[PDB]
Parts: C-alpha cells; structure tokens; sequence
C-alpha cells in the first residue's frame, strides 16, 4: 500500500516537477499582489526541488511532528 | 469492442478550416439577475464576453447585437399564452397571475424577475440571427451565449429556462437546411430541445448528459424518438465524474457515428458549462480542456454551426470555457495568462484561464460505456 | 364474484409440455 | 370573499426542479420520588444543558467561552432553584385539596416567594 | 351496516382506475363513446324482456331513472378525484359557452357509474332511509352489478393511451397537472 | 405458452436468464427459430388531438410539420413523484458558492447602476447644449431611448425608496430637464461608494478564496482519512483477496480450465521506494516514544532483514542508501 | 411630499430627493448592506491574518457591434379556517367558508370557482348554505324531506339520496375500504394518491442531505466495498449476469463495480450488466431483468394488451388446480407447485 | 429551540426531585419560560462580571459569584 501510494507520486514526478518549475505567474496579480502570501511563507511551495524529494522530506517532517497536518495537505494539493 | 480507452489528447486547431465567425453579444444581456439565492446568473455572459475583448479575439471576428424577438416570433415554438403571460408578468403583479403561475411553471425554480420577458427576447433574437446568419453564408460558425435555455418546453418554464431558444434557432436553420444536429453536452439533458423535436427526422439532437436521479429525469438510452423521428434522439447516460479522456472517447466516436450516418447540413452545439468540475449543481469532472475539446471536435467536420452557450452556475469557469472555446473557433489556441478585465478578482487564485479538474472517482465504467455506445450505434444504423 | 380471479395451480411438467407444444406448433405451421 | 394562500409555492412538483402485571397510577410514580430524592446525580441532560447557557448568553456577549465548571455550576444552580420551586408547587398544591401540580400552582409560588 | 356485494372483477377495475387518476395521471376522454345514460338504458333494455312481472318493470325503471338523477346531481359533488375537477371545470365552462347546461349522463362514462356505485352504500348509511328501501336498493345495484360483468369487455376495456386514441383513458399535461394540483 | 408473450420478448427475457450460458443459450435461440418498432420510451407520454390544439401564432407550416406536440416530458413524471438527488458538494464548496453569489451581487448592482449612468450621462450632455425655451416640454420616451426599459427602472427602484421610485420614472419622462442631472449625480455617489464597498470586500473574497479553492476542489482527499481508517484493515484486505478468489471459483466451472495460481498481483518496477519507505520507518522508529529503544532497533532490523531478503535487494545496498 | 415644486404658471423650478435613507442600508446576501463593507467578525476567519493596469479592450464594442436583423421571420412572420382543503385534505390557495370554519380548493367547490372571478360580498359552503336555507324556512327538516319527496314522485327510492347532498359539502372521491381491502398490496398514500408493491419506502430528509460528505445515497461519490456482502450471511453478492463480484482493492477502486439487489427477489445485479447509471434510490422499486412481466403488449397482426390479476386477500382468493395438464388455457394467471 | 431541549422527561425528574406526583401537562412549557428567565439573570450577572475582568472567557467562580449577587449562593465550586 504505501509502495503503491509512493509510485503513483514518483511515476508523474518529472511531469509535475516540470509543471510546478515552469509556473509562469500572471502580471496583474503580480503588481496586485493577489497571489496567496502564506503558501511559500511556510516553503511549501515545491519550486527549486524536485517533487518527489521534496514529498518526502514532507512527510518526514509530518512525521515527526513539527508539520502540520492541514499544512501538509494543502501543500500536497 | 465499441468504447476505446484513449488518454486526452491535446487540442490541436486545424489551420485548413478557417470559419468566419460572428459573435451575438448584447450588453444588456448580464443587467439581468433570476434572483438574490438564484444559482442561474446572465452576469457570466458578460465576464466571458469581457475575456473576449480583453484577449483581443474581437479583430478575428465580426461582433452582433441581434434585435430582440418580438411577441410571435417566439410563438414559432411555444404558445401564445405562454408568451403572453411571460410578456406580461412581473415581481410586482406576481400575484394577478396565480393559475399562469403554477401552469407555466414560473415563480418557484422559474423566478419571476422584472427583465425577464427582455432577456428572453436578448436570447431568441440572438439564437435566431444565429441560424439566420449561417443560413445565407455571411458565417461559418455562429456564436450566442446569450441563450442556451434548453430546457424551456411549449407552454412551461423548466430549469431556468424561460424561452427555448434553441428551438428557434433549429426552426430558423430549418428553413435553409434539410437536416440539423443539435449537440448538448450540458450536464442536464436537453429535454425541450428533445421533446420538441422528437417525432422528426429532420434534426437529430444528441444529449450527453449524466442521467441518475438528476435534472430533468428525462433522457433514458431507450428514448430514441417515436414515428418518423425514431432513432433521431440519441441520449447518452452518464455517471458522476466524467473526466477528459472518459468524456472525449465517449463524445468523439458517437458524434463521429451521428457525422458519417445522420448526415446533417448545420450543427448546434449546447455548450452548458455546468458539465465542467466543480459547478454548483452539475456533477462532471470534465476541465476547460475537456470541455472545448467536444467545441473543437465538432469544428473539423465543417458543417456551419451554432455555438451556443447553455448552463454554467459558477460564472468564472463557464467564462473561462467559453472565452477559450470561442478562441478555438478562430483556428487559436489562448495562453493560459489571463488578461486584464474588469472581473479579473474571479478567476483565483493563479488567474490563468485553466480550470482544474476535482480528483474525484471517475465512476463510468469502460463496460457501461461500452454497453451504451454498442446500443447507441445500433439505434444509429438506420439513419442512413 | 369470487371466481373470476382464480389463481391456476400450474405444475413445471406441463408448463414444459405446453411450451414445448406450442412451438412445434408454431415451427411447422410457419413451414 | 375571504381567501388564504396555504401550499405557499408558487409552482408545483418543487421537488422536481433543478434548484401483564401493571402498577397503579402512582406507585412507580413514588418509587422513583425515592429514586429521585435518594439520590444526587444531575437530572437535566447536560449537553441539553449547555447548549441553553450556549444560545441564551449569546445576548448578553458573543463569543463568550464556558469554562466548564461553570456550565457545571449552571446545571447545580439551575436543578437547585427547579427543586426548590417545585417543592414549594407541590405545597401550593396540597394546599387547595389536591395533588396535581398545575401552571397557576407556580405563578402563585413564585409571588409568594416574591419572586416576581 | 350496509353492504354491496360488487364483484372483484369490478372492484378491480375501480382500483385501476384509482390507479390511473392518482399515480399514472391520467383522465377520462370526455364525452366517452359509450356513456353512462347508455349503460343504464342498455341494461333496462336487456333485463327488461328478462322478466314478464310490470311490477318489477316500474321497479327498475324507477331504479334506472333514480340513479341518473343521483349521477347528475351528485358527480359534482363527490364522484371525481382531484385531478379531475379541472375537467370538469372547463366541461361546465364549454357548456355555458354554447349555453346548454351541462347533463353528467350523457357526457361522463360508465366509470364514474361504478365510482357512484362503489360509494353508494355510505349515501345510503347517510341518510334516514327505511330498512325495505335500502334492502331493495341493494339488490337492484347488485342485479346492475352482475350484468356489468356480462358485458364488461366491452365498457371497461384495457388501452394504452400512448398506442390508442380510443383508450377510455387519456394522458394528461403538465399544464393540467399545475392547475389541477397546484393551486 | 399462452399466446400472450411475443417471441421477442421472449427471446429478451431468456437472454436476461441465460446470457452468460452461451451454449444453452443458443440451444433455445434456435431450438425456437429465432431470426435477427413503436419504441416510445419511459419518459414519454402522448396527449390526445385535444390538447395539441393551442394557438402558436408564429407558426408556419414547416413548423407544424417538424414540431412535437403530441409527446411530452416532465421532470414530475420522470421522478415518479418523489423529487431529485442533488449532487452533494463540500462546505468549502459551498462557501466557494456563497463568495461567488456576494461577487455577483456587487458586481451586478453595479454594472447595471453603470449603465444607468452612462444613459443618464448621455442625456445630461445632449440636454447641456441647448437653450431653455424648448427645454420646458423636452420629454423622454420609455427606456430613455436604450436597447432597456427596464434596467434603469431597477437602479430606479433600488436607489430610491419604493413607493417614490415610480414617481421619480414619471417625472425622468415627464421632466427629464430637473430630474435628470440629479438623478445622474446620485447615481455616480451610490456607483463610487458601491465600488469602495466592493473594493474592500474583494480583499475579503480574495483571501478567503485562496483559503478554501483547493480544499473545495479535493473531493476524495476531504474524506481520504476516515476512508483510509475504515478500508486499510484487516476485514477490507481479507474481503479483496477473498473476493477474487470468489470470483476465479465461480468463473473456474464455466471456462478457463487453466485456473490460475494467484489472485493479487504486485508490480515493483522501482527500487528506490522501497528505500523510501524505510525512510519513513526510521523516522517514525527515532519519534515515537511508545516503544522501547531495544523493540525500536528490533523494528529497525527486522525491517530491513524483511526487505533485503523477500526482494533482490542486498543489505549493503540499503545501508548504503539509507 | 411635493417632489416637483411647480411655479405659478405650472413650469419646474426644482424638485427634492426622496428619502435615501430609507432603504439605504437594506441587508444584501453579504448579511451587510451595500454601503458598508464587511466587518471584523466576518473578516476574522476570512482574512489569513487581521490585526487590531487600465489597459481595458472592452469599452471597443459598442463600437464594433453591428446590429442583425436579417432573419426571415423579421417584421412580422371569529375562528381561522382550516390550512387544509375540506374536499381533498391537501394545502393550497383555499376560499374560506364565512361563517363555517371549513377551507375549500377554487376547484374543489361545486361548481368550481374562477381564482379571478369570485364572490363579491360572500361565500358561504353548501353546508353552510343549507343551513342558512333551514334557518330561514320556517318548517323542520324532516317537513321539507318529506315536501321533495312528495314533489319528485316520480322517483321515490332515490329520494331521500338527492335530498341529503345537497346538505353536504362537495368532496374529492375516495374510493371506500372494502375495495380497497380486497387488495393487499394496494396502499393509500399520504395524500390519497394510489400505492402499491410496486413503489419504494420514501426516504426521510436524514438520509438524502443530512449525511457526510463522502457518504451519499447515489452511492457513486466514494468507493464503498460494504455493498458487495451481504449484511446477513456475511457472503459476496455475486452478480447474475457476469457471474463475479468486482469488489476492488481500495488501491485500485476503479476496478470495483458498483452493485445493487433486486427490490422483489433481491437478486444482486451490477450496474453495467443491466445497463443502469442510477441506483433508484427513490420513487418507484427496481425489477431485476428476470422478473416475469405484470403487463405486455402483443401485436395482433391492432394489439391486444395483458395485465396480471392483483393479489386478493386468502379470504376472497381461490386458488385451484387444473384437471387438464397440457393445454389448460389459463389466463397468464398461474401458481407453480412442486413436481413429485 | 435549545430551549425545547430542556425535555419533558427532564422537568418530570426535576418534580420527583421535587416530591410532585402529578405533573400537569401544561406545566412543562411553564417551567421552560421561568427557568430561562432566572438562567437569564444568573448568567447576565456572570458576564457583566466577565466583561470586568475583560476576560472573554467566563468561569464557573464568576459563575458563583453572580449566584452570591442574587442570593441564592453555591458551595462546592470556588470561593
Ligand atoms: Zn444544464
Ligand atoms: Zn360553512
Ligand atoms: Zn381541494
Ligand atoms: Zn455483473
Ligand atoms: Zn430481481
């Protein structure tokens, strides 16, 4: 079960890695700063690592307890 | 052996079939509110006519403001009665018309709001002009988002849908084409257009609808249409959560089957944004990609069509899906960057034209489908 | 009028002899 | 002519649219006055309790948290009035030759106890 | 304590027809081709050479007659379900347009004779009818009711209103649904 | 048997009885002599000549020629009295919902009080120009001479108390010359306070969106949790492998004489994972305090003995990659 | 309030705003009005944290719009009444009784009444009204029974029926017990309309939208493996056609296909080897495919129809068994006994 | 409505409590009004002093301590 959960991540990792690295955001929201702050203010953001790795260390973190879970969702999502 | 599994591919524009395009928009159209907890709002025609502007598609097309319907021009399709009491009635003399009102079905799931008789003018002037305009050839593919009331019947009002418009625009193609194709990939089944035409073999409306429980009930597999019009009502069920690849092998090899056998000489295409993720009432997990595709699909057989704008009840992804299907039928694809509109707060948080797909259980099994599409086929052999 | 509505007790012998009757008949009729 | 309007909907089909042995009356009705009055245990369901503290304090300040004591001591003080009112009924009662506590019975108390 | 003894057959068919007004929806074709003053005259026709006593002639004539008389006077009081009340409405409308006035026997089928029929003991408990009366009146509706067996393939018949336009029956709109049952 | 079933519906009726049993089945087909209209459909019923008979004045002959009129369809009907299933959403959804539904209200009040003041403008700069003595009887027509009779009449009402609304449309119609630049001037003080208004309730809107879109959007993930407690026990993964071996039994006795010697099938096309897991392992072996040290380095080795063993994996591979 | 102040000679000067105020601050769907923006209750919760370019194209279409209007149709081609009607015991818009507590449907009435044309002064029920008529007459009941019994001699045992209706109250017909009891299976519904075996236990509000999110009476919204065993034996419900039960794996639920039991004889069914979408959660019972049909129809070669007898109670019910074996016309009607 | 939460049951138990046999049936909608009332006074007191402590949340010896105001004073929770 978790083999299975972990391949469904890694199989589409290069893809999704690709997606989240290549995110060219809008101008308008950009000088209208209409993006969502938080969301990398927790670094959940996966840009600059690879998703996969960064899945991991994730649910590591979740694991020991210094991440919440909410948070853990969200950034997954 | 009939359904194939296929992945979505993706859309592709042919440039060797340019069409004259001609868009009905009347700014007056979104000045109209069914009411204060009402799901239907006209203001979405208007945020996607605003995508429209702001993408700069208005310098590859001709833009129409179709005159409104009058009284009896309405009346090619329903009652005079209907008409007259729609003509007539208002939020304030709701209560002068009590037995109109449960006969016509207007006032509950209908609300009586005081631009109703001008919207629906707005909407069958814009179909009609449609159909009239591909009927003398000054386009190729006509465009009307204005209406797309389908589910409005000769004497009642049904699933906030007043005036049938699209009944109108297939009576207006009639009179020009000898067989019409009316394509509803709205959630909901397009029982008006259906009922309306259900005893004729001179239009062929195929619904591609989830059929349960759900609105308007009608739209059984076996519902193909009685006397000349048998087999001439393709209905399509399915289930919740139908996604893009799901959707386009089940769309492409029917309207294929319908192409090559019914034959027909001008489409209409109900483009109900309700069928996309994460809509209000509809329960489809189909994203813009998923929805164009059906658009851009039935723009390479390059019969002159009417693409017209049906349901939708979150306006910032029926905006979204009509601005990049109306950019489809100008052979371009949009980039996924918004431009700057006045709506532009909607379409949070990324403020790109995609809309996502909900990551919920594709429930149409490939033997349903399989299953649905071998007894659509059959029906389909005797359309030749 | 109670008799109107009488249920027939039926056996599966002669339901297999009666279908099987009524086809023959039917078969060779039609020939 | 007088005329009410009652189905309150404008249109029809609503739903249809897209928007043995047996004691003596009284003899358990004692048994469980020992029951009730040899015991101490809290008699008015307390989540039903703290609910009422929950909508009626609304009024005088919202988003004011219980501690939970203090719904508790709601609850004591709250059975305690109740039990003292309705011993107090019960002799309103008994005075006028009967054994039936009624409405009247405690609007009579609580302006004798002057309570109102 | 009155009783009826109608046939199950008969009974059957109230509750088919019970069947259709209430869950199916469906009303009567009016006028029927074959209405109720046709029923009760074909019956004292039939049974009227059945017997050589004028006695019993006067009785069943004055059957017949009273039970006309009670259909008219009553069917716009109790004989008809809700749904059908719209019909009656725009029958008594058509029939002040043309300025006759409307006559149940000879318009409304042999249906709604049954309906009379079958509620026809609780009129009779209503009111301060003598013992004979009721008795003789029994036993007349119960003659009527066992030649109605006699001929009930050819009043009560079984057609499907969307494959025949000569069912007894017919389907109803949603307008009619509305006015009928919403208002 | 009793010439009342046709042959059709019989032959349907045995093929519901008998489908899977393609040699009995075609036993019957034949034993009975089987050869390969008025299909109406449930949802359907048809209305007597009656009832078609209502006066549609725009129609042609073309149009009562290629018109249904006769077979109907009704949403009451097709329920068979008893109503719809809605399609549940999340409340994340339905807050989405409500967002939109506060968005279309602004945004709908205030287009339309736009247009008003723009017809309203258009008038006050035609009346500007011109001198007064035929300023006097200058009237308006209805709709203020916009493709609209009616939306000016809403800003109207809605601006306005309700009762002197419509005295202030008679007197725009009648008096355009007072009303007009008055009416004009509240409408742009109500249009600049709405936009304010929407302004900051477009920070709110914003930020509550970006709090609830993607968990509105997660459909499986909202219940994934409880469905995951529920479903990864022991009964759930009893009952899976126990129905397809359920399955290849039932399906053994009437072909496929070759039963197979499996029910579940794994594929472990990386090896990385399983690394991966044991990861995950380790770090849940070094927080937990449930377990003893000795049980947690026990857990740690058996885990890793489990691992290079059943697969092809060598222990000094996974120390060297752990 | 004087709105426009005319001069003597009738010409305007200059005319007051009405009262802004007055629906200035209407509660909208925001729970605010229009005027004020949103509070800090709301912005609590909504906000993540509360402390204590016009480069438009779309003002070009008015402009680039050309009117169309080139199609071929253009031009021309006391005490409260009662809420419950006290004919048919349903709700709905009722005209009240005066001087009678009785409620009555506009068309319920004899003869029914136009909802636009009603009484001008009053209205009163025809027991009402009889009551009135007895009042006013000076002779007894029993005085004016026996007078239209005399004058109407021409039918005398149907006498004392026309006399008392036109005492009573008109009233939706109801068909009375004894037919109704002769049929077991045929019911009343709730308000009079016919039920049978053939329609489902409605489902209470507790089912339909007050149940969690991933857990749906449609069935189709999660994947549930609790349907494919049965509750009472513990075993796999296979399905008639394809012979299997497509439980899934939870790590592949896409291949778990949905599976539902007959309503009648509870054969379990999946929903692709009949071909079904719904579950039929409400309104009418599922019949599985094997059921023997209660109507048909049959081409003559007009048509000829068959229904199956309704099933009478044990005390009016006689079955009986046949002497001829082979060719025993029976009506479709049967009953299948053992074979010894 | 929370107020209908308050059973019947409930106000029967209060009365064997109390030592009543019979409990009229209209008596448990009178004993609803009167209980909230009082509730309604205890539990205004119980905030005014809340709101002085410029706690938000209220405790039970604030509780208490708007018994000992009207009167009726409880042992057994603080002070
Ligand atoms: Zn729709
Ligand atoms: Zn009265
Ligand atoms: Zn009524
Ligand atoms: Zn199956
Ligand atoms: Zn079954």
């Amino acid at each position: 079960t978790i083999y299975e959960r972990l391949l469904e991540i890694k199989q589409m990792n290069e893809r999704v890695t690709k997606e989240i690295n290549t995110r060219s955001t809008v101008t308008f929201a950009k000088d209208l700063d209409l993006l969502s702050s938080q969301l990398s203010e927790m670094g959940l953001d996966f840009v600059g690592e690879d998703a996969y790795k960064q899945v991991l260390r994730l649910s590591r973190r979740l694991i020991n307890g210094d991440l919440e879970h909410q948070w853990f969702e969200e950034s997954l999502r | 052996m009939v359904y194939e599994a296929t992945p979505f591919d993706p859309i592709t524009v042919k440039p060797s079939d340019k069409r004259r395009v001609a868009y009905f928009y009347d700014a007056d159209v979104g000045n109209y509110a069914y009411g204060a907890g009402h799901p239907m709002k006209p203001h979405r025609i208007r945020m996607a006519h605003s995508l429209i502007m702001n993408y700069g598609l208005y310098k590859k097309m001709e833009i129409y403001r179709a005159k409104p319907a009058t009284k009896q021009e309405m009346c090619q399709f329903h009652t005079d009665e209907y008409i007259d009491f729609l003509s007539r009635v208002t939020p304030d003399n709701l209560e002068m018309f009590k037995r109109e009102s449960v006969k016509f079905n207007v006032g509950d799931d209908c609300p009586v709001f005081d631009g109703l008789y001008e919207y629906c003018s707005i909407s069958g002037g814009g179909s009609m002009e449609g159909a009239a305009r591909l009927n003398r050839g000054k386009c190729d593919v006509a465009v009307n988002y204005a209406g797309g009331l389908h589910h409005a019947k000769k004497s009642e009002a049904s699933g906030f849908c007043y005036l049938n418009d699209i009944v109108l625009g297939i009576i207006e193609l009639l009179r020009y084409h000898p067989r019409v194709l009316y394509i509803d990939i709205d959630v909901h089944h397009g029982d008006g257009v259906e009922e309306a035409f259900y005893t004729t073999d001179r239009v062929m409306t195929c619904s591609f609808h989830k059929y349960g429980e759900f609105f308007p009930g009608t739209g059984e597999l076996r519902d193909i249409g009685v006397g000349a019009g048998k087999n001439y009502a393709v209905n399509v069920p399915l289930r919740d959560g139908i996604d893009d690849a799901t959707y386009r092998s089940v769309f492409e090899p029917v309207i294929k089957k319908i192409m090559e056998w019914y034959q027909p000489s001008a489409v209409v295409l109900q483009c109900g944004g309700d069928s996309l993720s994460g809509d209000r009432l509809g329960c489809f997990n189909l994203s813009m990609e998923g929805h164009a595709n059906c658009v851009n699909y039935v723009k390479s057989f390059g019969i002159p069509m009417m693409v017209v704008g049906g349901g939708g009840y979150t306006m910032r992804n029926v905006a979204r899906t009509w601005c990049f299907e109306t950019g489809l039928l100008n052979n371009v694809v949009l980039d996924k960057d918004l431009p700057y509109n006045e709506y532009y707060e909607y379409y949070g948080p990324d403020y790109k034209l995609s809309v996502r797909p909900s990551n919920m259980f594709n429930v149409n099994t490939p033997e349903y489908l399989d299953k649905v599409m071998t007894n659509i086929f059959a029906n389909l052999e005797n359309t030749k | 009028f109670n008799q109107d509505f009488k249920i027939t007790q039926i056996d599966e012998n002669s339901i297999k002899y009666d279908f099987f009757d009524k086809i023959y008949k039917s078969k060779m009729v039609q020939k | 002519a007088r005329t009410k309007q009652t189905a309150r909907k404008s249109t029809g089909g609503k739903a249809p649219r897209k928007q043995p042995h047996r004691y003596r009356p009284g003899t358990v009705a004692l048994r469980e006055i020992r029951r009730y009055q040899k015991s101490t245990e809290l008699l008015i369901r307390k989540l039903p309790f703290q609910r009422l503290v929950r909508e009626i304090a609304q009024d005088f300040k919202t988003d004011l948290r219980f501690q939970s004591s203090a719904v508790m001591a709601l609850q004591e003080a709250s059975e305690a009035y109740l039990v003292a009112l309705f011993e107090d009924t019960n002799l309103a009662a008994i005075h006028a030759k009967r054994v039936t506590i009624m409405p009247k019975d405690i609007q009579l108390a609580r302006r004798i106890r002057g309570e109102r | 304590k009155i009783s009826l003894q109608i046939p199950i057959k008969l009974k059957s068919v109230l509750v088919d027809d019970w069947e259709y007004v209430t869950k199916d929806k469906k009303i009567c074709r009016l006028p029927a081709d074959v209405t109720v003053e046709m029923v009760l005259n074909k019956y004292e026709h039939e049974v009227s050479q059945e017997l050589e006593s004028p006695g019993s002639q006067s009785q069943l004539s004055e059957y017949c007659a009273g039970l006309k008389l009670y259909f008219d006077k009553c069917l716009g009081n109790m004989l008809l379900y809700r749904l059908e009340r719209l019909q009656y409405d725009e029958l008594l409308k058509k029939s002040s347009k043309d300025q006759k006035p409307l006559v149940p026997i000879r318009i409304y089928g042999a249906i709604h004779l049954l309906r009379l029929i079958s509620v026809l003991p609780e009129l009779i408990s209503s009111t301060t009818m003598d013992l004979q009366s009721c008795q003789l009146l029994i036993k007349q509706t119960e003659d009527f009711l066992v030649w109605l067996l006699m001929h009930v393939d050819e009043y009560f018949n079984d057609k499907d209103p969307n494959r025949s336009d000569d069912a007894l029956y017919v389907n109803t709109s949603s307008q009619y649904e509305g006015v009928a049952l919403g208002m | 048997s009793q010439d009342i079933l046709d042959l059709d519906d019989l032959v349907e009726k045995v093929d519901f009885y008998l489908g899977s049993n393609k040699e009995l089945f075609t036993w019957f087909k034949n034993f009975v002599g089987y050869q390969e209209c008025e299909a109406f459909g449930p949802s359907y019923k048809r209305l007597p000549k009656s009832d078609t008979f209502m006066p549609c004045s725009g129609r042609d002959d073309m149009c009562w020629e290629v018109l249904n009129d006769e077979w109907v369809g009704h949403p009451v009907w097709a329920s068979e009295d008893s109503g719809f299933i809605a399609h549940r959403k999340n409340q994340y959804e339905e807050t989405l919902f409500k967002i939109e539904e506060e968005r279309h209200e602004y945004d709908f009040y205030i287009e339309s009080n736009l247009r008003t003041i723009q017809c309203l403008e258009t008038i006050v700069n035609k009346i500007e120009n011109m001198t007064e003595n035929e300023k006097a009887n200058f009237k308006l027509p209805p709709g203020l001479g916009h493709t609209s009779m009616t939306i000016y009449k809403k800003v109207i009402r809605k601006v306005y108390d309700k009762e002197r609304g419509f005295e202030i449309i008679d007197a725009l119609h009648e008096h355009p010359a007072v009303t007009a630049p008055v009416v004009l001037k509240r409408l742009k003080q109500k249009d600049e306070e709405w936009r304010r208004a929407q302004r900051e309730w477009n920070k709110v809107w914003r930020e509550l969106e970006q709090k609830v879109f993607f968990k509105s959007l997660d459909h499986l993930g909202l219940t994934f949790k409880q469905a995951d407690k529920k479903l990864l026990t022991t009964k759930q993964l009893i009952s899976e492998i126990s129905s397809i071996k359920v399955d290849q039994t039932n399906k053994k006795i009437h072909w496929l004489t070759p039963k197979p010697k499996s029910q579940l099938d794994f594929d472990f096309p990386d090896k990385n994972i399983f690394y991966d897991i044991l990861c995950l392992a380790d770090t849940f072996i070094t927080h937990t305090t449930a377990y003893s040290n000795p049980d947690k380095e026990r857990l740690k080795d058996l885990l890793k003995y489990f691992i290079s063993l059943f697969f092809s994996i060598s222990f000094e591979k996974i120390e060297e990659s752990l | 309030k004087e709105l426009l102040e005319k001069d003597s000679k009738g010409n305007i000067i200059k005319l007051n705003e009405p009262s802004t105020i007055s629906e200035d601050s209407k509660v909208s769907v925001t729970g605010l009005p229009l005027n004020k923006g949103p509070s800090e209750k709301i912005k609590r919760e909504s906000l993540w944290n509360y402390r204590k370019r016009n480069d438009l194209k779309t003002f070009l279409t008015e402009n680039m719009t050309e009117e169309s209007n080139i199609r071929s149709t253009i031009g021309w081609n006391d005490f409260e009444n009662e809420d419950f009607c006290s004919a048919c015991n349903q709700s709905g818009s009722f005209l009240c009784c005066d001087t009678c507590p009785k409620s009555f449907h506009f068309l319920c009435l004899d003869p029914p009444i136009d909802p636009n044309n009603l009484p001008k002064g009053d209205w009163h029920c025809n027991e009402c009204k009889f009551k009135i008529f007895i009042n006013n007459s000076m002779a007894t009941l029993k005085k004016i029974e026996s007078n239209f019994i005399k004058q109407n001699n021409n039918v005398k045992i149907f006498a004392k029926l026309l006399f008392n209706i036109d005492s009573h109250n008109p009233k939706q017909f109801q068909l009375p017990n004894y037919i109704k009891e002769t049929f077991p299976a045929v019911k009343t519904g709730s308000r009079g309309q016919y039920s049978d075996e053939n329609d489902k236990i409605p489902l209470t509000d507790r089912q339909l939208f007050n149940t969690s999110y991933g857990q749906s009476i449609t069935k189709l919204d999660s994947y549930n493996p609790d349907t494919h065993i049965d509750s009472n034996s513990g075993k796999f419900l296979i399905c008639y056609k394809c012979n299997q039960t497509r439980l899934g794996s939870w790590s592949h639920p896409e291949n778990s296909r949905l599976i539902m039991t007959c309503d009648y004889c509870q054969t379990p069914w999946h929903l692709d080897c009949v071909p079904r979408a719904s579950f039929k959660n409400l309104g009418s019972k599922w019949k599985c495919p094997l059921h023997s049909p209660t109507k048909v129809y049959k081409k003559i070669h007009n048509y000829k129809v068959w229904k199956k007898q309704r099933l009478i109670n044990k005390k009016n019910q006689l079955y009986y068994e046949p002497l001829q074996k082979i060719g025993y016309q029976n009506n479709g009607n049967i009953q299948i006994i053992p074979t010894t | 409505d929370n107020i209908q939460g308050i059973t019947k049951p409930a106000i029967r138990r209060l009365a064997r409590r109390g030592g009543v046999k019979r409990i009229s049936g209209l008596i448990y909608e009178e004993t609803r009004g009167v209980l909230k009332v009082f509730l309604e006074n205890v539990i205004r007191d119980a905030v005014t002093y809340t709101e002085h402590a410029k706690r938000k949340t209220v405790t039970a010896m604030d509780v208490v301590y708007a018994l000992k105001r009207q009167g009726r004073t409880l042992y057994g929770f603080g002070g």
